[PDB]
């Protein structure tokens, strides 16, 4: 508390610190960026990610 | 493998109140976003209303104040109170089910049908 969180794709992130933040883990900025070659869903996940709750929080970092 | 299946809706006179709800079925529901939006006679879909995860409304401006969307976790639905409609609300209503997980899937409903008169 807090440790460093390896998620199964090769995310990394501070929990639970990096969860309770009005944006979301930059790991997951970058992966959508640049692995999913999305950038506007990454821009579209910075506008869900303050509404939305802790569970769906840690749920959408750990599977993405 | 994710049912919508829309219900309510129908034909109501103007200052009448109508109620919409859907129910989703296949995955998860507590931590996922649900809304509505609407395709008017002429025009494309538009947004009405949203409730995220955590229990935040997002509204339209021209429907905010008279429509108020609310959902029941543990009953797997979303519900739409309208409020002293008006013929311009007139539209078929989708249901929207927004999952994130995989990188975002957005699914919809078959769509209900309102009608405002007079």
């Amino acid at each position: 508390w807090p440790q460093r969180v390896v998620t199964k794709k090769g995310r990394t992130f501070l929990y639970p610190n990096d969860l309770l933040q009005t944006n979301p883990p930059e790991s997951l900025i970058t992966a959508l960026v640049e692995e999913y070659q999305n950038p506007v869903s990454a821009k579209e996940l910075q506008a869900d990610w303050p509404d939305m709750s802790f569970d769906e929080r840690r749920h959408v970092a750990m599977n993405l | 493998k994710v049912q919508l299946q829309e219900s309510g809706g129908g034909l109501v006179q103007a200052g009448g109140s109508l109620r919409l709800s859907c129910a989703a079925s296949g995955g998860t529901f507590s931590i996922n976003t649900l809304g509505w939006y609407r395709r008017a006679p002429g025009k494309e879909r538009e947004f009405v209303a949203r409730i995220s995860s955590g229990g935040i409304t997002r509204y339209a401006d021209s429907v905010k104040g008279r429509f108020t969307i609310s959902r029941d976790n543990g009953k797997n639905t979303v519900y739409l109170d309208m409020n002293s409609l008006k013929p311009e609300d007139t539209a078929v209503y989708y249901c929207m089910y927004r999952n994130w997980g995989g990188g975002l899937d957005v699914y919809w409903g078959q769509g209900t049908q309102v009608t405002v008169s007079s």
